[PDB]
C-alpha cells in the first residue's frame, strides 16, 4: 500500500530513433534494433490512440 | 512473441488480399485482349491468341 516500498515499476512508451540519438553516449546496441518488427501494431499490450 | 508476430502478419496479408479481390471483381471498364468476349473465350492457341 505504499509507493515508496515498491520494488519495481515498468512503463511502456513510444519513441523514434531520433529521440534515442539525441543522447548517443547513453544508449548502446542501436544497430541491432529491428525497427520494422517492434511497431505499435505488433504489441497489443501497449494501449495507445495511434492508428 | 514469435506466435503473436506471425499472427499479425497473417492478418495484414489476409485483409490486403480481400481488398484486392473486391477491386478486381468490381471493375467498370473491362477489355479482353484478342477476340475474346467472355472469360470462357480466352484462348492461347489459334489465329489470334488472347
Amino acid at each position: 500500500g505504499d509507493i515508496n516500498k515498491a520494488m519495481f515499476a515498468i512503463v511502456s512508451f513510444e519513441t523514434c530513433k531520433a529521440d534515442l540519438l539525441k543522447e548517443k553516449d547513453r544508449y548502446h546496441n542501436l544497430n541491432k534494433i529491428d525497427w520494422q518488427s517492434s511497431a505499435p501494431v505488433n504489441e497489443p499490450d501497449h494501449a495507445t490512440t495511434t492508428p | 512473441e514469435h506466435l503473436s508476430r506471425e499472427l499479425m502478419n497473417g492478418a495484414t496479408q489476409i485483409t490486403e488480399a480481400v481488398l484486392q479481390k473486391d477491386l478486381l471483381a468490381a471493375a467498370g471498364t473491362v477489355l479482353y485482349a484478342g477476340a475474346a468476349t467472355s472469360d470462357a473465350t480466352i484462348t492461347g492457341e489459334g489465329s489470334t491468341p488472347s
